């Protein structure tokens, strides 16, 4: 992202979906998949909108739906349940959360919200941080707060976080 | 090596190092001093691997010595400790590192007080009343834990090391030919000739 | 890297470099070298254009090399501090890997092998530093006195100065010093040691430095006072 | 007088080193001229094959950098392909790191920084040339971007580079004054060489036969230099009218 | 002034004099040609007897690059090996990577990038010799010519040395009589005679003639040292010719 | 300026003929060659009394049956000896063997010419280099800073040299003995030396193949020196 | 090869003058006009498009640079030095702050390590200083808005305002007249563009002007919407058109 | 070759003196006056900044007095550029220090490490020196207030009283006319003033054209305490002392 | 003039000084002479002494087996070549179990001679080389010169006063070229040949320096009362 960040300065270009690509899996690959990165790339660029998966050991895929992590196999079972041509937004924002979702119930290495993120050609990015919210922890039984005094205390102090003071 | 201890009392330090040199089935000497003086008033013993303890303490003595002639001026045992750690702590990563544990005892002429470190290969520094290194701590900080008292006279901490030696000799298989035993304080550093 | 060579014969035979280096030493502060029967002291010259000076703080003019081994010089002030270095860290390493202290002739070599490389190698200046190099063997108690300078020749002194107007005490020191009988105490070794810088100095006030080796690492530097009573008996005996 | 035998400055602020590589770009005696189509970049120079024991096809100053990408050069021909050579390397490289055809203006940039690493390094003479790269971008359309042994480097709607480059480059002024656009409103690209050609003949008031020209061509997706028949058709239909 | 003293410095003209001087050393050496013919090219150089101790036919001045580029060149001819040694290990690592044996436009370049390299800076000094060079590759013939510079370019015919002027004249008349093209054997013949012309220009010492080519129906595309009879075939045709 | 390696239009190195201008304004040094020995002898050259003379070290061990005298920059031999030293202990090492006095001579000149822009310049001093093996016998060498080094009978070196050099001439003979060959070299240095020549300011050496290379004490010089006088008053 | 020229080319001469500071200065001097202002909500820097032909397409060459999204730089002297001189502080700001931080540097720690690098130019080996004086406008969290000079020597002071180049010295006696501790952004903008135009001969108009602010941050400019502390950059380059509807009430 | 253009930085002249050292001093002379005074009771460092503008933004600006650690600080005279490379290097080799022995690095060490870096380019390299002379003014529980200074050539020496830059000539004639042995800070800080108001080749001295500083054992018990004075600090001091 | 400086630079009319006056060390050095049959080459030289008391240097160096060269002019650049030489001549024995033939072994101090012609901070070899040698091709004659150039002849002389000697070869062409398998009048012709070249002085036992090599004869050198029989 930093050296992207250069590239797009130094080139008075937007930058591309290809270019993240092509720096990622190089870097990947020289590091023989030590650097335990397994990433799915997308964005919009004066190119077009792009979809892309990348291994930890340096390989790259294209597709029009990709899922990774120890729940991808739930989440491609509903993508390739539910997937079709010429989606609309509000229908891939559904199908990816389903997908998720499908991952959060069914893999415990999943869980808790779902994040998205829509790359729409000509606008803005919208980062949709928790855009579901299906894991809220029920109310206690009971609140644990103590009486002030419960823990015995040895010595007290004040500590000096302050500068050396004038005068 | 096998046995190093150290006690810091009131005054001075205490360091009890033992005399036994076992390389294989043969105990080839019976009279070893695991111990070097850094400065006048900063000694330190060690344990380890063979030739890696003295190479080591070696190595530590003429830096110490460098800087001693450099600033015309002793390092105080805080200082020293902490130059040694660093080392051992960059030594732990190396090729092959240093397989070298020590206890530094030194009288800070500066704050008029003893000060013990213990130190293990790691660059683990720790400052203790007493200390010791290896096997050696197992019997020994139960005594330790209850007859010292802080405000000990050198002559106390020497009896109570003495407990310690005597335990030792007790219950630890190895033979460890007895100890020398040497003194830091105010006034430098000797050793205790009958122990 | 720079690997120009600096230091080059001339048509002559002459390496020019090597000689400036030598003319930065006569425009330095004056240093003297005595050695008594028991003892060698070390005198120098401090230049009273300074004042305002923190004489606790400032660099002395003697350094100790070793427990055993002193050394003073004349010339570039900041050149003699990276001799000084490599000397002192030579020391150590020669204890440790020979388990012995240095001999005071071991050490000059070695201070004396540093400033030749520098008259021969691509990129370097030579130091403009010439040095008094003096103290004990170890478990011996004759007295040693060497000198060095850029071009890197070493040599054993009875007595000698180096300096400004060094010339001049020595001039003093070889009309004076008798070789069949050298200061037998530590006292006529200093007085003749400020007698000598006496010729030269200006004021016998702060001006003068003395410093006293003995055997065993017996080093010792004189205070204001006790040089002042030295600078006081020579000239009282002098109104005659 | 050492500060005029490398690149450090003088008094005046000056890098004479420098002024005098922009001397050695005129020493071949060629003139240059660009000019952007709609859908095209057209790149024109001088060819003069003065002895008759050359091998004419070989004689040349523009140069292939990459399948997008054309360059020009004014200057003589060891530091021309220098520069060529490097170029290539560049455009290759650019390709292979980032995954798309390096851009005209990106390239002339690169190129422009090396060039600009000479006149502040002394171990490194500036190359004696002026650098004109053309192509179509994908981004930015019809392109001309040049680099001088300044270091320096600049887009241009058309340009012209020489002993006679004022001539063109006014003949040129007062055409874009007239019809107010920043290009040569035409469809096809061989009338944009006609153009490119026609204003050379113009601006300098000589006449050209086949093989006084060499020219090339800058489409989308492809940069090719023209043939002597190809341009002998092309001057054809300029006597023609 | 001072700007002739240093190699890579720019002249107020714009020229590195230094390269100019590089030029006078190789305007002083023997005279060496290069002829392009049908199938081919043709290389010959004058080599000056200093004197009877020469050993004949053993100091050879034309290099083989790979198997199928010849090289000749006019100057100092250490700089000349050293440029043929450089285009030898040029020529291996092309083949070693990509197979096929180098082309001759790609072999030019690799000496013109290297002989270019040294008007780069003032640490080395420019080459003192013009090297005529080609052969036969995938898309035929080719002949070139470098300089000192790192200037070069394909050639009908080459010439340089101190009889060029001469042998350039005679090239000419080649060119304009034969715009069909030329046969190997003849430019063998015609090499022979141009050698022989060129050496008015080094009347003074008596000389030894030396010839090779590369034809891809004569020598099958290779490069081969013209010997024995059909070496003294061209003697003869050239000693008839003055006569 | 111009480059350290440049030649003269002569054929010389500039750098090489100048530091031999240093070596003339060197202190005496003089090797005798015979078939009882080889004799090292230099001016010590204190430029005060106050130096103690004893300091002076210009005759040198290299090897037990290899030794040298410097003349000039002295200072610039200590890294000759010390490769000079290192070259001989280490073909013991690798042959079991002494070294052959020209081969350690050849490994001693072999540094001369590593000068450039290795060693900034050339050495400033020429070396004696006198020994015995078993192959060739007693040899003296002359190793100077370009890289050569001739064999001599006898040779003088340093700023008395080509008087020194006339008078060897007419004194040496294939039949010296060791003794004849001491005095000699006392003589000689006596003649050429500005001070008065005695046991402080002179010094000898020798190297036999019974008792190796030997530096002569003060003592055993003076008495040398002692019957020198005596031999030329009695006549 | 190898660069043989390890010595420095910047050398004290007698009278204690560094010669290739100096004559880098004098380069700047030629150098066209440039400015800046700082006011209480922001800084405004600008300088002229010396176009040097009408061929050339001047929006191509920027004179003005963004080097972080709160820092802005324009330079007077020559350009391809100023060009290579913000590649390399657009890299420093993230491989010696923002890859170590995580966030952008401050715009005085941004100027100090250009300033290192232009004084390494003027110390080390085989190289000439660089020949242009920069003007960097930046803000931050904690130092709020700044304007810095950088000079050929690697120093740099920061200004209330300032100017550098041709016209300098009257220039910067414009700006004391004018300038005080209580103008807006559109206050500096106006004053910004009188002075500016008394060093400019031809045209001046939004094609021959080239002007950018440090103001209030763009959200618009951002890119992406979704993390409420992202508010996007506070450099803004104003348009052609922007610059002449100011031009109207001047 | 190279050899043409090199200007041999690090040579003797036939009299002794390196060139480039000496050059650098007389570049040095023409700088900013800074002003060290070291009392019983702690140190000041006054400097004068160089002929300045009204719309110079002074209290974010800061081309004399520089922090290397809490303890040390120092006052630069010659090529700031120049003075910031060594400052960095100074402060990295405090924390160093620091973290090796784990004690505040003592005042000389600290002076003689920047001290051989500059003597390191007068040997050897090849490079010219750095036009820098410091001022260094520091506490260590040792010898308690310092003043040290060093110059291009890489020599320091300990002073009660002293100043580098332009005239330091008639500078340490008033030093050392009106200095006394048992003298305190404030005392310290009117003299310091004083002196600069008589050498400065400025019209009148302002707050606008200074920096100044103390190291104060006046902090809360036995510690020392820095104070970089503000611009409005700086020109209260002036009132009080009676200058303007 | 203003361009002998270095070897880096060309001169206005093309020449390269610091060459030329590394080619004027060989002029001074001591003559020395090569020539050779169709079985046998041979290398003559006369040594030079410093004085009386010195001995004579060595001028002849054995490279191989088959191979060896004579000097003049800087003994020590010879050390250096001849060292070069030993190491090649090794390499192809070692590597491809073949004597190096003599045309290549000239080839090879060529490009050595001419790197240090074209850089900067080094200078050319101060030494001209007379390299015989028998290999698969018979018997050869090389002479070295430190501007790079290598040419192979029947008889050639360099150093001082070697004029002289190259025209009686020039003369005797014919003669000794058919000298076969006669050692000592191939050597008889060399001792003639360098006789050409002394003034003042003449071959003495301890002066004449004499090498051979041939088709059943390993490079050998002859010195001392071996080469009495020759004078
Ligand atoms: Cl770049």
């Amino acid at each position: 992202g930093s050296n992207i960040e250069l590239h797009s300065l130094y080139t008075s270009r937007e930058p591309r979906v290809v270019s993240a690509l092509q720096m990622l899996k190089q870097h990947l690959f020289k590091y023989q998949g030590h650097i335990g990165a397994y990433l799915i790339v997308a964005g919009v660029d004066p190119t077009g909108s792009h979809l892309f998966s990348i291994h930890a050991h340096g390989s790259t895929d294209v597709g029009y739906y990709l899922s990774l992590g120890s729940g991808s196999l739930a989440a491609m079972a509903v993508l390739e349940s539910h997937w079709k041509q010429d989606l609309t937004k509000e229908e891939a924002i559904k199908l990816a959360s389903d997908a998720i979702q499908a991952g959060i119930w069914n893999d415990l290495g999943s869980g808790s919200n779902v994040d998205v993120c829509v790359m729409e050609i000509g606008k803005d990015a919208e980062y949709l941080r928790n855009y579901l919210t299906p894991n809220v922890r029920e109310e206690k039984q009971k609140s644990y707060k103590f009486p002030r005094g419960t823990t015995a205390v040895l010595k007290e102090s004040i500590v000096n976080i302050c500068d050396i003071q004038e005068e | 090596m096998d046995i190093i201890l150290g006690i810091r009392v009131q005054d001075s330090v205490i360091l009890a190092s033992s005399k036994a040199v076992t390389r294989g089935i043969s105990v080839l000497k019976d009279s070893d001093d695991k111990t070097r003086q850094l400065s006048p008033h900063t000694l330190m013993s060690f344990a380890g691997e063979a030739g890696d303890t003295v190479q080591f303490a070696e190595y530590i003595q003429a830096n110490i010595q460098l800087y001693s002639i450099r600033e015309d001026y002793e390092l105080s045992p805080q200082a020293v400790s902490s130059f040694v750690r660093q080392e051992l702590a960059k030594s732990i990563r190396s090729r092959r590192p240093y397989q070298v544990n020590v206890l530094i005892g030194g009288y800070d002429k500066k704050k008029n007080k003893p000060e013990l470190y213990q130190i293990d290969y790691l660059g683990t520094k720790v400052e203790l009343p007493y200390g010791a290194h290896g096997y050696s701590g197992f019997y020994t900080f139960s005594l330790l834990d209850h007859h010292y008292r802080p405000d000990m006279t050198t002559e106390e901490g020497l009896d109570l090391l003495k407990l310690c030696v005597q335990e030792l000799e007790k219950r630890m298989p190895m033979d460890f030919k007895g100890v020398i035993v040497k003194i830091v304080d105010k006034d430098g550093i000797r050793q205790v000739d009958d122990f | 890297g720079y690997d120009r060579a600096l230091s080059i014969f001339s048509p002559d035979g002459h390496i020019f470099q090597v000689e400036y280096a030598l003319e930065a030493v006569k425009r330095g502060t004056c240093a003297v070298g005595v050695k008594g029967k028991n003892c060698v002291v070390l005198g120098c010259e401090r230049r009273s254009t300074l004042k305002l000076q923190d004489t606790r703080i400032t660099p002395s003019k003697v350094s100790k090399i070793d427990s055993h081994v002193v050394l003073s010089f004349s010339g570039l002030n900041a050149d003699s501090r990276i001799l000084i270095e490599k000397a002192r860290v030579e020391a150590q390493s020669h204890r440790l890997t020979l388990e012995d202290p240095v001999t005071v002739e071991y050490l000059t070599r070695y201070v004396a092998g540093v400033q030749q490389r520098y008259t021969q190698s691509g990129g370097v200046r030579p130091f403009g530093v010439s040095t008094l190099i003096a103290g004990f063997d170890p478990r011996d108690d004759e007295p040693k006195l060497y000198q060095t300078e850029p071009s890197g020749i070493y040599s054993s002194w009875s007595a000698q100065t180096i300096g400004r107007n060094s010339k001049t005490v020595r001039e003093f020191l070889e009309k004076n010093y008798d070789r069949k009988e050298p200061p037998a105490t530590v006292e006529e070794c200093v007085k003749l040691t400020v007698r000598s810088l006496l010729e030269v100095v200006q004021t016998g006030a702060k001006n003068i430095e003395i410093t006293v080796v003995k055997p065993d690492s017996d080093i010792v530097a004189l205070s204001s006072e006790e040089i002042n009573q030295y600078v006081t008996q020579i000239e009282q005996e002098k109104q005659e | 007088g050492y500060d005029r035998h490398i690149t450090i400055f003088s008094p005046e602020g000056r890098l004479y080193q420098v002024e005098y590589a922009f001397k050695a770009t005129n020493q071949t005696n060629i003139n240059s001229l660009a000019v952007r189509g709609k859908d095209c970049t057209v790149v024109i120079s001088q060819k003069k094959v003065p002895d008759k024991l050359l091998d004419p096809t070989t004689v040349s100053y523009i140069f292939c950098i990459s399948r997008t990408i054309g360059m020009v050069v004014n200057g003589p021909i060891p530091d021309a392909r220098n520069a060529a050579l490097r170029a290539k390397a560049e455009a290759a490289e650019f390709r292979y790191k980032y995954g798309y055809d390096m851009p005209c203006d990106v390239l002339a940039k690169r190129m422009a920084n090396l060039s600009q690493i000479y006149t502040q390094r002394a171990y490194m003479r500036p190359l004696g040339v002026i650098l004109t790269f053309v192509s179509v971008d994908e981004e930015l359309g019809p392109s001309i971007y040049k680099t001088d042994p300044a270091g320096y480097y600049v887009g241009y709607k058309a340009t012209a580079t020489g002993p006679k480059q004022q001539e063109i480059t006014t003949n040129l002024e007062n055409h874009f004054k007239k019809s107010k656009i920043d290009h040569i409103n035409e469809e096809s690209w061989e009338k944009v060489v006609e153009f490119a050609i026609t204003h050379m003949i113009d601006a300098l008031g000589t006449e050209f036969s086949k093989n006084d020209l060499e020219v090339g061509v800058a489409t989308k997706d492809k940069f090719f230099t023209l043939s002597a028949e190809n341009i002998e058709e092309r001057l054809v239909a300029i006597a023609e009218q | 002034t001072g700007y002739d003293l240093s190699n890579s410095v720019f002249s107020p003209d714009g020229r590195n004099f230094q390269v100019e001087y590089a030029v006078k050393a190789v305007e002083n050496g023997t005279t060496s040609i290069g002829i392009k013919c049908n199938d081919g090219v043709v290389f010959a150089v004058e080599k000056l007897i200093t004197s009877k101790l020469l050993v004949p036919q053993k100091n050879v001045k034309i290099q083989v690059v790979d198997r199928h580029i010849g090289c000749v060149y006019s100057g100092l001819i250490p700089d000349g090996r050293h440029l043929v040694n450089r285009g030898r290990e040029e020529a291996a690592s092309f083949k070693k990577l990509y197979k096929t044996p180098i082309p001759i436009p790609a072999f030019a370049d690799r000496l013109g990038q290297y002989v270019q390299a040294h008007t780069l800076y003032n640490s080395v000094r420019p080459f003192g010799v013009s090297t005529i060079f080609g052969g036969v590759d995938k898309n035929g013939a080719h002949l070139y010519m470098l300089e000192p510079s790192g200037s070069y370019w394909g050639y009908k015919g080459a010439a340089t040395g101190k009889g060029r002027q001469s042998a350039k004249a005679e090239l000419e008349k080649l060119v304009d009589h034969h715009p069909e093209g030329l046969s190997a054997r003849e430019a063998v013949k015609q090499a022979a005679k141009i050698i022989y012309l060129a050496h008015e220009d080094n009347k003074e010492k008596d000389f030894e003639l030396e010839i090779s080519w590369c034809s891809l129906s004569e020598t099958n595309g290779l490069h081969k040292f013209v010997k024995g009879d059909l070496l003294q075939e061209a003697i003869d045709f050239a000693q008839k010719e003055i006569n | 300026d111009r480059g350290v390696s440049t030649f003269s239009p002569e054929g010389r190195l500039f750098q090489v003929e100048y530091s031999l201008e240093a070596i003339k304004l060197g202190s005496t040094a003089i090797g005798i060659a015979t078939k009882e020995g080889v004799v090292l002898g230099v001016e010590k050259r204190a430029t005060s009394p106050l130096l103690e003379s004893d300091s002076i070290e210009k005759i040198v061990e290299i090897d037990r049956h290899i030794g040298c005298a410097m003349s000039g920059l002295t200072a610039d031999a200590r890294s000759m000896i010390e490769h000079a030293r290192t070259a001989a202990v280490t073909h013991n090492l690798y042959y079991d063997e002494d070294i052959n006095v020209e081969s350690l001579t050849q490994s001693v000149c072999d540094l001369a010419l590593r000068f450039g822009e290795l060693m900034s310049r050339p050495f400033g001093v020429a070396l004696l280099i006198a020994g015995h093996d078993a192959d060739d016998g007693y040899q003296l060498f002359h190793a100077e800073p370009s890289g050569t080094f001739y064999r001599y009978n006898a040779k003088a070196i340093g700023s008395g040299s080509e008087g020194a050099q006339a008078e060897l001439l007419n004194e040496w003979h294939s039949s010296l003995t060791l003794k004849e060959a001491e005095l000699l070299v006392l003589k000689i240095l006596k003649q050429v030396m500005e001070e008065k020549l005695d046991e402080n300011n002179a010094q000898l050496s020798c190297i036999t193949k019974q008792d190796g290379f030997k530096i002569y004490d003060n003592e055993k010089t003076a008495e040398l020196i002692k019957e020198l006088k005596e031999k030329e008053a009695a006549e | 090869m190898t660069d043989r020229y390890s010595f420095s080319l910047t050398t004290f001469s007698p009278s204690g003058k560094l010669g290739q500071i100096d004559y880098a200065l004098t380069a700047v001097k030629q150098g066209v006009t440039s400015l800046g202002i700082k006011a209480t909500n922001g800084v405004v820097i600008a300088t002229e498009k010396k176009s040097s032909s009408p061929l050339a397409m001047s929006e191509t060459l920027s004179k003005v640079s963004l080097l972080t999204p709160d820092i802005g730089a324009v330079y007077s002297g020559m350009g391809p030095d100023y060009r290579v001189l913000v590649d390399k502080s657009r890299k420093v700001a993230h491989t010696s702050y923002k890859r170590i931080y995580g966030e952008y540097p401050p715009t005085k720690l941004l100027v100090s390590e250009v300033a290192k690098i232009m004084q390494e130019a003027t110390q080390s080996g085989g190289v000439r200083p660089f020949g242009v004086s920069l003007l960097i406008a930046g803000h931050d969290e904690f130092n709020g808005f700044s304007l810095y000079q950088v000079d050929p020597s690697g120093s740099y002071f920061p200004w209330k305002a300032t100017a550098i180049g041709k016209g300098s010295v009257a220039a910067k006696t414009f700006l004391e007249k004018r300038w005080n501790d209580e103008l807006e952004l559109e206050d500096a903008i106006h004053i910004a563009l009188l002075t500016l135009k008394e060093s400019v001969e031809g045209e001046f108009n939004g094609d021959t002007i080239e002007l950018a602010i440090i103001g209030d941050e763009n959200p618009d400019l951002l890119g992406y919407t979704g993390i409420p502390t992202d508010k996007g950059p506070r450099f803004r380059k104003l348009t052609s058109q922007e610059i002449n509807d100011r031009l109207e009430a001047l | 070759g190279s050899r043409r253009y090199d200007s041999r930085t690090t040579i003797f002249s036939p009299e002794g003196r390196l060139y480039q050292v000496e050059y650098a001093l007389e570049s040095i002379s023409h700088a900013g006056t800074a002003i060290g005074i070291m009392a019983s009771d702690g140190i000041v460092l006054a400097a004068e900044r160089k002929v300045t503008s009204t719309l110079l933004e002074q209290d974010t600006s800061t081309e004399k007095l520089y922090k290397l650690n809490d303890k040390i600080a120092v006052a630069v005279a010659g090529l700031t550029a120049d003075a910031e490379i060594l400052i960095n290097t100074a402060r990295i080799h405090a924390q160093n220090y620091l973290k090796t022995y784990n004690e505040d690095i003592p005042v000389e060490i600290l002076v003689r490490r920047l001290s051989d870096i500059k003597q390191g380019y007068t040997q050897h390299g090849g490079l010219r020196p750095f036009g820098v002379s410091f001022i260094y003014a520091g506490y260590d529980d040792r010898y308690g207030y310092q003043l040290y200074t060093s110059n291009p050539s890489g020599n320091y020496t300990g002073w009660k009283a002293i100043s580098v830059g332009a005239n330091t000539s008639a500078a340490q004639t008033l030093l050392q006319m009106d200095y006394k042995d048992d003298m305190k800070v404030d005392d310290a800080i009117e003299l310091a003033l004083k002196t600069l108001s008589k050498t400065t080749d400025s019209s009148a001295l302002t707050y606008d054209r200074l920096e100044f500083a103390t190291i104060r054992k006046g902090a809360n018990d036995g510690e020392v305490y820095q104070k970089i004075f503000k611009p409005q600090e700086i020109k209260d001091i002036l009132v009080k002392t009676g200058i303007t | 003039n203003n361009y002998d400086g270095d070897t880096v630079t060309f001169s206005p009319t093309g020449r390269l000084f610091q060459v030329e006056y590394a080619l004027e060390a060989i002029k001074q050095g001591s003559v020395t002479v090569g020539l050779r049959s169709n079985t046998h080459a041979v290398l003559v030289a006369l040594k030079r002494n410093a004085d009386e008391l010195s001995s004579y240097q060595k001028k002849i160096i054995k490279c191989d087996e088959h191979m060896g060269l004579s000097l003049a002019g800087l003994a020590p650049d010879a050390r250096v070549l001849s060292n070069y030489l030993r190491q090649q001549c090794n390499y192809s024995s070692l590597v491809f179990n073949r004597k190096l033939a003599v045309e290549r072994a000239g080839h090879l101090l060529c490009d050595k001679a001419q790197k240090n012609t074209q850089s900067y901070g080094g200078r050319p070899y101060g030494v001209g080389l007379l390299i015989i040698g028998y290999d698969k091709s018979g018997a050869h004659l090389l002479e070295f010169q430190p501007s790079g150039n290598v040419t192979e002849l029947y008889g050639t002389a360099i150093g001082a006063r070697s004029q002289g000697a190259k025209t009686y070869l020039e003369r005797t062409l014919d003669t000794f070229i058919k000298i076969d398998g006669n050692p000592d009048e191939l050597i008889k012709a060399g001792v003639e040949a360098i006789s050409q070249s002394l003034r003042d002085e003449s071959l003495t036992v301890d002066n004449l320096s004499i090498a051979i090599v041939g088709k059943d004869t390993p490079f050998t050198i002859y010195d001392g009362e071996a080469v009495a029989k020759y004078i």
